């Protein structure tokens, strides 16, 4: 299956369009679960040729930013420093640790937040809990027509999931600490309504960060 | 419960009424300095022209 994704894979005009399957994560899982010999260098091969035959730059930022965000890179070091007797293993790792190796720097931004956002993964991980990025960053959430803002809206008006609603609260709250003007644009979305409604939330995570973003909200 | 927050609204509400008030209080009385300036201005500016054509 892999080797009709790697042929799939051999024209620039089919890797531009080949994304809207979501193929990049199966073959990661697969890059993960199977060291197998031919396993291990058909996904190579088929992350080669999507990467090197994206003529379009935006393609080929997207396939090396796409193995990036299923940590490819790392995962290649780990199969370089395990016994291949394969060139043709050997020089495709090298390769794509040279590729991912430029996209790398694109998601260890604080950008891995972004990612969480357009991904829908919202966590308490380090990115969110660390003062350091809302300090130097929290305006930003007023990116892109204000995208960040409308995602955390979307998830706190939306989401099921307790951590999720509770990790936007907290993001809301930092948000407003770090950012003044940041307490007017969520009072002109509006999205201060989700938070002063999940105070009453049937988790206490969600209702003490609701409070917690209410009282960075209201109170100076 | 959630009527608690919707009075911190209302309080949110009177605290930007406040701040407004005092903030209208202030850029009135920032002008009304202009206003007797320029009468007190005018009163010495009429005594020296007074005394001025008294001596001529």
């Amino acid at each position: 299956m892999i080797f009709s994704i790697w042929l799939l894979a051999f024209s620039p005009q089919m890797c531009e369009h080949l994304r809207r399957y979501n193929i990049i994560p199966v073959l990661s899982d697969i890059l993960q679960e199977s060291v197998k010999e031919k396993v291990t260098r058909i996904i190579l091969a088929a992350f080669r040729n999507f990467l090197e035959k994206s003529t379009e730059r935006e393609t080929r930022q997207e396939y090396a930013l796409a193995m990036i965000q299923c940590k490819v890179l790392k995962q290649l070091e780990n199969l370089e420093q395990q016994k291949y007797d394969d060139e043709d293993i050997s020089e495709d790792i090298k390769f794509l640790l040279e590729k991912l190796g430029e996209s790398v720097q694109d998601l260890s931004s604080f950008d891995e937040y972004s990612s969480e956002l357009k991904s829908g993964r919202l966590e308490w991980s380090p990115v969110h809990k660390s003062e350091k990025f809302w300090r130097e960053n929290a305006v930003r959430l007023n990116e892109k027509n204000y995208e960040l803002l409308k995602i955390l809206t979307k998830l706190l008006e939306v989401s099921d999931d307790p951590q999720v609603l509770a990790v936007a609260a907290h993001d809301v709250g930092e948000y407003v600490r770090h950012y003044p003007r940041g307490k007017r644009v969520i009072e002109q979305l509006g999205g201060k309504q989700l938070v002063m409604n999940h105070m009453h939330h049937e988790d206490q995570q969600v209702r003490y960060n609701a409070l917690l973003a209410v009282q960075k909200l209201m109170v100076h | 419960q959630s009527q608690g927050i919707q009075q911190l609204l209302q309080a949110e509400k009177r605290a930007a009424e406040k701040v407004s008030e005092a903030r209208k209080r202030k850029n009135r009385r920032l002008k009304q300095a202009k206003e007797e300036a320029q009468a007190e201005i005018e009163q010495y500016r009429l005594q020296r022209e007074k005394e001025f054509k008294a001596k001529e």
